């Protein structure tokens, strides 16, 4: 039963559309 | 005018709603134009997608309930009247496309 | 799990391929084609059960009918059984 | 229950093109060899009966068709409400009809 | 000399066709009530299928332009995972419907669901078998008519023969259920017609002088 | 022209079965087919309980279903591909007896 975190702006990884990523261990968008 | 079109999409869909559909269909999607919700929340909300539009097909115009309208994302009784408040949203972005009339 | 993997010597061990002889009874091909779902109904085991009645117990598989005897007296005029002798 | 908008499109064809729906009383997990699809899966793959079996019974209690159990099988069939429904989502006009309104033959 | 599982493929196909055309029956008895229906006959061709149905008056279940049958065979198609076009039906109609028991049975469940009187009916019922010509019949219905405690009572008219082989011919028996408010109302018939199809009973002289 | 054909007939009441020979036998004379070759009826045998559940005394029902099969396999050199349906149309078709054909 574990609950979801907030959505945000989380696409500022770049400071100006430098359009940088299209975190822990590396894990793929699902699967890995 | 533009308002019937949308809705035989609809039908066989191609508009999309929320942030995270837009960029995912604006990277690795075949973005052909959109009808922002013209800079509601945030510009920079917005100016996320100017800029990577500029950057890397689309325009904007002031008609968020209508956004709501031809999409589907509205509580449409059976009698084909409105009955909800009309959803905003802003995503915008189309697809399959399947206007002209206006240009 | 996708990634897990075991010593070989206890991967030579693993059960024969040729699949399972416990496929459920299909009279046609309108029953099948062949998360939850990874244990739903994993034990596959014979279901044959009357054609008629849907019932897994005094199945009649002679002749290829799957009949209930009770759900059976009662069509054996259609389908051309006759009581003489 | 996540049903997707591809199988109501291909079972709402196949009850247009047919009219009927010839389905089975079943519910373990299999695939129906009728009616098939090709959209994501990228070719023409069949749907589970849990899917169709709901969508089925929600057009039964809306009206839309109506059937007629007999041994193990569901028998439907839709009406003229029904044909005035279907017509709607799958971009028809008024003018189309369904096949067995012509001769079978 | 010969191999005995080459014919069992034939005696095989033969069974198949049986058992189809039952589950045709039931589906006919709970669908086309409103038409009549009383049997169904099947000669299963090698190029497609020929359906054969007794009604009563089958312009009912005949359809305006053919739509309704038309719809009902594409619907068998399915189910049989045979061709559609293949599955022609063709409808026949009866005409001395008071030698038929099964229509006068839907006619009667027809009337008591009505909540009209038992007597009334049963004897309508009776009346229309002996003037359409008949040597006999019996009616019958038990369940919980009135009160809670649960009798029947049978009406009739004239002889009718309940033994030997002759019954397997000259007697038409039929029954149905009816679901009512206190519960399940159980009603069963038959017709004596000693002289259908040009059949003479047995035990039975005649001289001339 | 000539194919050494075979024809198999199958029934459950021995009236027709009777029926459909002497039609086909008489319309067959100039061909050259012949008689049939009766076979070894197949006896379907069940027995079941007389009743539902167990109770009283156990009475048995006994039920059986005969079948019938004569065989034609004359035709052959007298009778070529079209000339077959010369023979299958003049009988007198009946609603239950299929006949199969096979050179």
């Amino acid at each position: 039963e574990p609950k979801k975190v907030r959505l945000a702006c989380l696409k500022y990884y770049t400071i100006k559309g430098d359009t940088a990523e299209p975190a822990r261990h590396a894990d793929r968008c699902h699967c890995g | 005018f533009l308002k019937e079109t949308f809705k035989r999409i609809h039908n066989m869909d191609g508009l999309v709603t929320g942030h995270r559909q837009v960029f995912k269909y604006l990277e690795r999607k075949r973005a052909k134009i959109c009808f922002l919700a013209s800079d509601c929340e945030e510009k920079q909300y917005a100016d996320i997608v100017e800029c990577l539009c500029k950057e890397y097909h689309l325009c904007k115009k002031f008609t968020r309930r209508t956004l709501g309208e031809l999409t589907g994302q509205v509580r449409c009784l059976a009698d084909s009247d409105k009955i909800i408040k009309v959803v905003p949203a802003s995503a915008c972005v189309i697809h399959n496309f399947v206007d002209v009339d206006s240009f | 799990r996708n990634l897990g993997s075991c010593g070989a010597e206890d991967l030579d061990s693993r059960v024969h391929p040729s699949t399972i002889f416990w496929p459920t009874e299909a009279d046609n091909i309108n029953l099948a084609s062949g998360m939850r779902e990874t244990e739903f109904c994993t034990h596959i085991a014979h279901k044959r059960e009357c054609r008629i009645c849907g019932n897994y117990n005094s199945v009649y598989r002679k002749y290829g009918l799957f009949i209930c005897r009770r759900c059976f007296k009662e069509n054996a005029g259609k389908i051309g059984f006759v009581k003489l002798h | 229950v996540h049903i997707p908008k591809a199988v109501y499109k291909a079972v709402y064809a196949h009850l247009y093109e047919n009219a009927s729906l010839a389905l089975k009383e079943y519910w373990r997990v299999g695939n129906v060899p009728g009616i098939t699809y090709v959209d994501e899966n990228g070719k023409l793959c069949n749907p589970t009966y849990l899917h169709v079996n709901c969508i089925m019974q929600s057009l039964e209690s809306r009206g839309v068709v109506k059937d007629t159990f007999a041994w193990r099988h569901h028998y439907y069939l839709l009406t003229e409400k029904g044909e005035q429904f279907i017509r709607k989502e799958l971009d028809l006009t008024d003018d189309v009809l369904p096949t067995p309104y012509s001769k079978p033959s | 000399i010969v191999r005995r599982d080459e014919e069992n493929v034939y005696y095989s196909k033969y069974l198949n066709d049986c058992i189809m055309e039952a589950e045709l029956h039931e589906f006919f008895s709970r669908e086309l009530v409103d038409a009549g229906y009383a049997s169904c006959s099947l000669c299963r061709t090698i190029d497609s299928i020929c359906v054969i149905i007794q009604c009563a008056e089958p312009e009912v279940v005949m359809g305006d332009n053919h739509y309704r049958l038309h719809k009902i065979e594409y619907l068998l198609a399915g189910r049989f995972m045979c061709d559609p076009k293949n599955f022609n039906i063709w409808v026949d109609k009866i005409i001395k419907r008071g030698l038929s028991a099964e229509i006068m049975v839907d006619n009667l469940r027809a009337k008591l669901e009505e909540a009209m009187p038992i007597r009334r009916a049963a004897y309508s019922i009776i009346r229309t078998a002996m003037r359409a010509g008949a040597a006999g019949c019996e009616v019958i219905v038990a369940g919980k008519l009135r009160a809670q405690r649960a009798r029947a009572n049978k009406f009739k008219e004239g002889c009718l023969i309940s033994t030997g082989h002759p019954k397997r011919i000259f007697l038409a028996e039929a029954t149905r259920h009816i679901k009512m408010r206190q519960g399940v109302i159980g009603v069963k018939v038959r017709i004596y017609n000693p002289n259908i199809r040009g059949a003479v009973m047995p035990d039975k002289i005649e001289i001339g002088a | 022209m000539h194919q050494k054909y075979t024809i198999i007939v199958v029934g459950k009441d021995l009236k027709l079965v009777e029926r459909y020979v002497k039609s086909i036998v008489k319309e067959g004379r100039a061909f050259g087919i012949s008689g049939p070759c009766r076979a070894p009826v197949r006896r379907l045998t069940i027995t079941t309980r007389k009743s539902p559940c167990g109770e009283g005394t156990n009475t048995w029902h006994r039920f059986e279903l005969r079948m019938y099969k004569r065989t034609f396999w004359v035709t052959c050199g007298g009778n070529d591909i079209s000339t077959i349906l010369s023979k299958t149309v003049v009988i007198p078709g009946i609603q239950v007896t299929v006949e199969v054909e096979e050179p």
